This record gives C-alpha cells, structure tokens and sequence, in this order.
RNA sequence: UUAAUUUAUUAAUGCAAACACCUGCAUUAAAAAUUUCGGUUGGGGCGACCUCGGAGCAGAACCCAACCUCCGAGCAGUACAUGCUAAGACUUCACCAGUCAAAGCGAACCUUUGAUCCA
RNA sequence: GCCUGUUUACCAAAAACAUCACCUCUAGCAUCACCAGUAUUAGAGGCACCGCCU
RNA sequence: CCGAGCCUGGUGAUAGCUGGUUGUCCAAGAUGAAUCUUAGUUCAACUUUAAAUUUGCCCACAGAACCCAAAUCCCCUU
C-alpha cells in the first residue's frame, strides 16, 4: 500500500509520466521513506513557488534534496532578487539559475555564485527561516 | 460608465506593487548592495530594547545583560563627544521578551527599531535645550526624547488625532504622572506646514520625521499600503509634505539652531533631493541660511551595531543587513546659521 | 490591549464580577462589595473570560 | 444490522390509526451497525470428543463462527437449550 | 445541607477576612515604599 | 401567517410571539429590552438598568401581536402565583 | 471556475464484517449535483463608498440632501458603589435602540458603537 | 489554408472542421464495444502534407 | 420555432412586472426612517369613519448664547 499510494501521489496528484517515476524511483528511492503530504508539499514547491516543470524536477533529482534545504536556498534567493517565480505566462525579468547551481553544489559555490553573499549572512537568514517556519506551524 | 474593457491591469496587491517600485529604483540607486537591502527588508525585524529612565532603569539594564543584550549607546557618547538602549550582538536573531509593567508601575522597556534612535543622539541634546518634534508622533523617537532628562522641556505635534492618542497611550504607559502633567510634555494636533507661522524662532532643537513610504512596513502590511495604486496621487504628493515640513521645522528653530530630518525610506528622492530643496525653498523665499552638519564621525561611532551606505553625499542612511536588521533610516542633521 | 476577567470573592460566596485588565498587567486581587455578604471582601482573578 | 433513527420526530398517530409520515420522516441518522458489535459467544453442549473444547456433556462457550461452521453441521455439538441440558443431566448421572 | 455547608464555608472565609484585608493592603503599601526606596538608589 | 391551517381550517399562532412577548389580559403586552444580555461589560449603570426592564408595546405593535396570536392566549388565565396577576387588570383608566 | 454547500453515486485505499465476493463506516479523488451574482456612484478606466460622530450648506426653537465642502471614531485612561432602586422627562423625525434624572436604600466623602437566533 | 473532402437544413462554405504525416500520454490484455484484436496494437490529445537550416 | 425535443401531469407554477377590473348619486380626501432597498414593502406622517371630553389654532408683552438677514419658537387676550 506505502508503494503504491506513493506511486499514485507522483502519477494523479503529481501527474508524473510513467517513464518519469520509474526515473524518480530509480535515482532517489527515498522518495518512497518520504511520506505522502510532506512529499506532495514538496512537488508543488517546486511547481508553483519556483515554477519548475516535470521534466527539469525529474532531471535534478530536486525529490532527493530536503525540503527544508530547498526553502532555504530558494526562499534566500528570492528574497535577494536573484530568483523570481515566472509568471503566468512563465516568463522572468532575469533568467533564473539552475536547479543544479542552487541545490546540487555545496554552501560554498552556491553562495559564491547564485547568491553572491557571505556565509554569515546565510546562517542568519537559515536561523531566521526556521523561527518563521516554526511560528507558522 | 463602460463594464467592458479590453485589458484589464494585472490587480497586484499593495505589497508587490511595493516591491516592484523598490526593485525598479533602489536596485539602480545601491548596485551590488541592493539585493541584501531586500533580503534583510523581506526577512524579519531586528528590534532594540530602550529602557525606562523613568523605571528602575538599572535593574532592567540588568535583566538585558542577562538576556544577552548589551546597550550600544553607552559605548558610543564616549567617540562621540542617559540614553540606553539594548540590543544583540551582529548576527544574532534572539528576540526581546515583550514588555511588562514594572514595580514602578511604568513599562520597564520599549521595544523599538534600534535605527529609530539614531535621529535623537544625532540632534544633540543639551541640557536646558526646548525641544521640537514636529510631525513625529508614532512613539519611538518622541519616547526616546522623553526619555533624556528631567530638565528639559519637550513639545510633540502631529495632525493625526489617532497618532497624537497613541502618543498619550505610551506616555500614561511609560512617562510618569510627575513628567507628563508637567510642562515639560507637551501635546498637540497641528499642521506643521503652517508651523513656522504658529511659532518662529522658538525652538532649539527639532525633530522633522516627516511622513514617510515607510518601506519596511510597506512591505509587511497590506492594510494602508502606501502602493496601492489608487494612491498613486498621495504618493506623488509626499515630497511636497515632505519638503514643507522640513521649511517649517527650520523655520520654527531658532538661528543657530538644530534640527534633524528623519525619514524611514531609502529614496535618494525623499533623502537628498527633500532636505536640499528645502534649503534652496527656506533661503529664497525666507532669505535663511541652514548649513549641513557632518556625522561622519556619528558614523564611524555607529558603525559596530548598524551598516551604512556611504554614497549618500548628505545626510546618513542606515540600511537594513541581516547581520543587524535595523534600518532603514535616513537623517540628515542641519543647523541654522541664520 | 485589555482582556476581561473575572473576580471572583474570596469570602466563599459564588459571587463574581467581570472586570477589565491589562493583559501585560499582573492578576487582579481588588476590594469589592459582597451583596451576599454585604461587605467589602478581596476578590481574586480566577480565568480569562475574553479579550478586548 | 443497521439500526437507524429518524431525525424528525414522527406525531403521535393515536391508539387505533396509523401514524401519517412526511418528506422529513424519511429522513435517519445511523444509531448503530450491529456487525461492529464486539463479539459473543455461543453456549454449546458437546456430543464428540473435540480438542482444546472439551469431552461430552460440558457446557462450552465456543466463538460463534466455530459453533456454527464446525461444531453444529459437523454434530460435534448441540444447542444449550432447556431440553438439551435436561438429556445431558440423566446422562450424567446416569453414569 | 448545601445551605449549611455554604453558611459555613462564608462564615470560615468571613472569619479570615478582616486579616486577609489587612495583609492585602500592607503589601501594597510595602510595595509602594519599595518603589520609594529604587527611586532613592 | 397562516389564516387557515391546512388540516384544521383554522387561523394559526406565530410562535416566535410567543416565545417573546407576555400579553396581560388587558391588551397589553410586555417584553424584555434587546440587548439586555449583551456585551453588559461596556454598558453604563443607567443603561443596564433600562436593558434589565420589563416594557410595555406600542398599539400599533400590539395590534400586530393580537393578530399574530390566536384566541387561546388571550384568555383569563388563573395561575396560582402569577406574578403579573396585578398587571393583568387596568385601574382608574380615563379613556 | 481557486464562488458556496455536498459526496448520495462510482474509483481507490484504510478500519471493522463474513473467511475472490460482499456489507457497514471513514478518508481522498473523479465525476457531478444544488444555489447565488448586494447597493450608491464612475463614459476614455484599472476604482471609491456603505456604520457612528463634529463643523458649514442649515446665521436666530427643532428639523432639514448631495456624486456637496472639511474633520474625526471603531477605543482608551480611570476606578472597581464606575452599586441597587425609583418620581418625572428627552429622544436623531417610525420601531428598535439611545439619553437625563429628584427622592430612597447601600458604599463612600468617572471622561461610540451591532439586534435576534445560536452557542 | 498543403491537397480531394466537411460545416452553421432556413442570412456565414471560409482562413473554421477533417485530412494523410508527425509528436505526446495511457494500456501487458481475451468471450457483447475496443476485439473474436494483442505494443508495427488499441484509446486519447496536440499539430499540420512535404522538404531545408537553428 | 434545440445553449438542450415534444406531450401529459405537478399547474389555476411563480411574476415586487405589463394589461384589465362591469349600475346611479352625494360626501371627506394630496408629496420621514429601515430595507439584497429605492419598479416593492413595514413603521411614521397624512387620510377616512365612528366614539369620548376639553380645550385647540391665531396670538401681543415677557422669554430663547456665547464663540464668531427674512424670520422662527413660546402664549394672556382676541
Ligand atoms: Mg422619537
Ligand atoms: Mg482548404
Ligand atoms: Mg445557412
Ligand atoms: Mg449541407
Ligand atoms: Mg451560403
Ligand atoms: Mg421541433
Ligand atoms: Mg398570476
Ligand atoms: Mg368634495
Ligand atoms: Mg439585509
Ligand atoms: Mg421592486
């Protein structure tokens, strides 16, 4: 039941081809751990907040990545300008970075990079989403 | 009227259209230091703690320091030459415990953006000095003032019946019976354009925390948005207000006088571009001269609890870091030679 | 802002009455006429009826 | 079973007549599902010898689904009634 | 019953009342002098 | 209101009256103040107690119960210890 | 349709119930079903307003509109008799509601918002 | 607009609809359609013959 | 006569909307509040009838605010 209520999740509420969640279950089977609800919660963050689509999700593994890594780094950018989340017609301003630049590298790069700010000033603003994500639970 | 139209605009609310302004102009005016501008505005607040001289001041100066928190005024009069006011270290997120009434029956702090103290220690207030503030009525400053020293008289004017009322609230709440009822608080709800007619030469030191975008609270607070769109003629009218409550404080100080223009935006607009107008307005049609007071050396005393923007020619701008989240706040010092 | 409470007498009678405090203020313990008793008695804040 | 209750209570008809029902009355809330009733046991009267039960004669409370499915088609048992007891009581002493 | 055992129970608390009033407003008082005294320094 | 009953033929009584409003005999009706319940926190002394009073109605509001109720409430009724039973009777009334 | 209300019905699951099939109960969907489209103002827009109060229009009892000209409020401070009762009155043009109050009793020696039902 | 075709019987025959071609998604299977079929199959959607560069 | 057929029935659907509402004669009879409310309604005001008993209108003098005109209100007489 866990597999196949996890399966039907990617494929109806998700609408994940078939080939695609042979892919995500290929690469990062610890989407199956991961529970329903935190996982849908993931998907359509990568949807609509940073307005990623089915092929560039599967081809990033951004399922593998946490969810509380994935609001760090992105919330981070948006509010530094360097991320916008495309419009209605998915279009930007500015090009986005790459799932790859954002998540994939390590603080360092991603700092030096993408966001072009100092370590400190990202220990502060995890912190700080933290308190924010606890105040709103 | 016509139901139809063929396009409708995209109906943003108040708080993207805020930031849109501010991503179209502040991005140009800071460059490189724009998008941590943004990031510490969009995070929270960082709020300083102001004790009550009128409370068991050192017993809550304890309690502070217990919690941490150390008073970046005392360490600063020092360079720079009763103020405390408590705040943590740079990086630091930790909160101040809200406040409560103290045994003497007053509330032992207020917290309060710690960049909404500056204006007051830049002023310069000596002992013996009559005091101004001309439309600063949310509190803060205007506490802060009240907050110097039992020998000094203090007037506080704003338009606003329902700002004058907050600034009742806080002082039953904070100033005791002795001060308040005594002269030495003044309130009143006046205009204070027409205030270089109501009193003229009067005062030596003022306070000009003109109506602002405010862009922090902008961005937080949807209700009253200064963005909204249907606002759009107010918003283009404030450097006018703006530009005629800084003539009118300086026409109320005295010759040789001070006066601080505050401001709680980023805008070169309503930063430079005001208190220069001013001046050119208040030494053409009032022949007045008024020279700009430097506080680089404010600056550099300053610098270890809040981050500056060193480009602006005039006056000083605390920007928000989300090392100290503090800003913004813009203030530019200007005596009155004549 | 300032929440109303309920003072209810110290002298055992089922009396209470409904005051307004501060909610930053301490708990209320206030003089107040007992008809019951038909004496002024201390009376303490037992709950928060609401906030106002 | 699924026993049900009308919303609505339904006037009083009188002694003779019958009690004249509405639109509303059609209307029931699920007071209970008698197949969620934990379950009982069945008094039985064993005739075989059967394992972990008992021998013969002995009044056994047996889960009904045993005492239906096995013991009674198979005749290992018989119904606990008056009569059945009585019969087993003269075998008894009888012995 | 419930009216004796009421009877007795306001009897009981008007009993400790007068003292209880007493102690109520010197402690307000002292707290007042304490007040006093954090103003001296 | 219904002026003739489906099943009866008769004139109805609008119970929310009822719940309501007491008639005295006499033809006057009485009714609590609105509000009288409500938010007594922020309500002066002088208005609690004009909330807390029982209130005689208009004759046009009157006029409207009378014919909202039917017969039946509006008949002598000899209640052991009524307490409006003085109320129920005008006195030293010109006109 | 991201309007409101439902999931009866199907499809999934889960829990009981009978030892694949089926019944009951939940949850999630799909499919649908029922129902609504407040008011005043605004022709070249991207809304504003809706309750209460103060000033002028409305000069002198009361009363008087507006897309009319201006301003203000959704409470606080205080105390905790800021209690209870009660003649007689006022009243926002109705009602609802809202005001004032002698005498008396009892302690002492105050200055705006909202009904009913329902909980 | 690829084409021949279809359509608003009774105001529109068209650039609209369909169309071979191509792409995407779904399905591993029998006794009432699909189908007496089985992935070169079937169902659905999009696009538009075809051909050349990016 | 298809943005959802036709017939029968529910059905005398509902309509704050339009239209119509038939003998003679006399008499009295005219310009606020709330409301999913301004095409309606309820209360008031006005209006009609009947009844009770006793003042009603007009109305001079006296009287009705400081701040900063025409008149009005009130009522002895008449
Ligand atoms: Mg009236
Ligand atoms: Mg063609
Ligand atoms: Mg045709
Ligand atoms: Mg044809
Ligand atoms: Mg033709
Ligand atoms: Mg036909
Ligand atoms: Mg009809
Ligand atoms: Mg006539
Ligand atoms: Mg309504
Ligand atoms: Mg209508």
């Amino acid at each position: 039941q866990d597999i196949n209520d996890t399966v039907r999740l990617l494929k109806e509420k998700c609408l994940f081809t078939v080939q695609q969640v042979t892919k995500i279950l290929h690469s990062c089977p610890s989407v199956l751990r991961e529970d329903l609800g935190q996982l849908e919660y993931k998907f359509q963050y990568a949807y609509f907040r940073m307005g990623i689509k089915h092929p560039d999700i599967v081809k990033s593994e951004y399922l593998q990545y946490s969810l509380t890594k994935i609001k760090q780094r992105h919330i981070y950018l948006e509010r530094l300008g360097r991320y916008q989340t495309p419009d209605k017609k998915g279009q930007t301003q500015i090009p986005n970075p790459l799932l790859k630049d954002i998540l994939r590298v390590s603080e360092a790069e991603f700092l030096a990079r993408t966001a072009c700010t100092s370590v400190e000033e990202f220990q502060v603003f995890k912190k700080l989403l933290a308190r924010e994500e606890e105040e709103s639970e | 009227y016509k139901k139809k139209w063929a396009a409708t605009e995209p109906k943003f609310p108040a708080v993207r259209l805020a930031l849109q302004n501010f991503d179209m102009t502040y991005s140009v005016q800071f460059g490189d230091l724009w998008p941590s501008i943004r990031v510490s505005l969009l995070s929270e607040q960082k709020y300083g703690a102001l004790v009550n001289n009128f409370a068991a001041w050192d017993h809550v100066s304890a309690k502070l320091e217990q919690l941490s928190a150390k008073d970046f005024v005392n360490e600063a009069i020092s360079h720079w030459e009763n103020l405390r006011c408590f705040t943590f270290d740079r990086g630091d997120i930790s909160r101040f415990p809200p406040a409560r009434p103290g045994s003497l029956g007053v509330m032992e702090y207020y917290l309060m953006d710690a960049a909404s103290l500056l204006p007051v220690l830049a002023l310069g207030l000596q002992p013996g000095d009559i005091v101004l503030d001309l439309c600063a009525a949310p509190g803060g400053k205007t506490l802060a003032l009240l907050q110097t020293g039992c020998c000094r008289n203090l007037a506080a004017n704003d338009l606003s019946p329902s700002r004058i009322a907050r600034l009742q609230k806080i002082l039953h709440s904070y100033v005791p019976e002795e001060i308040r009822d005594g002269n030495q608080v003044r309130v009143t709800s006046w205009d204070g354009r027409k205030w270089g007619e109501l009193e003229g030469d009067t005062y030596d030191r003022v306070l000009v925390d003109v109506p602002c975008t405010t862009d922090r609270h902008s961005l937080h607070e949807e209700e009253n948005n200064i963005f909204k769109r249907s606002r759009k003629k107010e918003r283009q009218i404030l450097p006018v207000l703006q530009v005629q409550l800084l003539a009118a404080g300086l026409l109320a100080t005295k010759p040789g006088g001070h006066v601080v223009y505050s401001t709680c935006s980023l805008s070169h607009l309503q930063n430079e571009y005001v208190v220069q107008g001013a001046i050119e307005l208040l030494a053409n049609q009032y022949s007045i001269q008024v020279q700009v007071e430097d506080l680089t050396h404010f600056r550099r005393v300053f610098m270890d609890t809040f981050c500056f923007f060193s480009s602006c020619q005039v006056g000083e701008l605390v920007i928000p870091n989300l090392m100290a989240n503090f800003g913004p706040m813009y203030f530019c010092k200007m005596r009155r030679l004549t | 802002k300032n929440i109303l409470v309920r003072m209810v007498s110290e002298a055992g009678t089922g009396f209470c009455f409904n005051t307004k405090r501060n909610r930053l203020r301490e708990k209320l313990t206030l003089l107040h006429y007992d008809p019951v008793v038909k004496q002024r008695v201390l009376f303490v804040e037992k709950k928060k009826i609401r906030s106002l | 079973t699924v026993i049900v209750e009308r919303w609505w209570k339904v006037p009083l008809a009188g002694e003779g007549r019958k009690p004249r029902l509405h639109r509303r009355h059609r209307v029931y809330k699920l007071v209970e599902d008698t197949k969620h009733r934990p379950k009982e046991n069945l008094e039985l009267i064993l005739t075989q010898s059967v394992e972990n039960v008992g021998v013969r004669g002995d009044l056994v409370s047996v889960k009904k689904s045993l005492g239906r499915n096995r013991l009674l088609p198979q005749g290992l048992a018989v119904y606990a009634s008056p009569e059945n007891k009585k019969l087993f009581e003269e075998e008894k002493l009888l012995r | 019953q419930k009216r004796r055992e009421r009877e007795q129970h306001i009897a009981e608390c008007m009993a400790k009342m007068p003292q209880m009033i007493v102690n109520w407003q010197q402690q307000q008082r002292e707290n007042w002098e304490k007040a006093q005294a954090d103003k001296e320094r | 209101l219904t002026y003739f009953s489906a099943r009866k033929g008769k004139r109805k009584t609008v119970k929310a009256v009822i719940d309501r409003f007491l008639r005295l005999h006499c033809g006057l009706w009485v009714r609590r103040k609105a509000g009288y319940k409500k938010k007594l926190w922020k309500k002066t002394p002088a208005r609690k107690k004009r909330l807390r009073e029982f209130v005689f109605c208009n004759k046009t509001q009157s006029k409207l119960l009378d014919k909202m109720t039917t017969s039946f409430w509006k008949r002598r009724n000899w209640y052991v210890d009524d307490p409006y039973q003085k109320y129920h009777d005008r006195t030293n009334l010109k006109v």
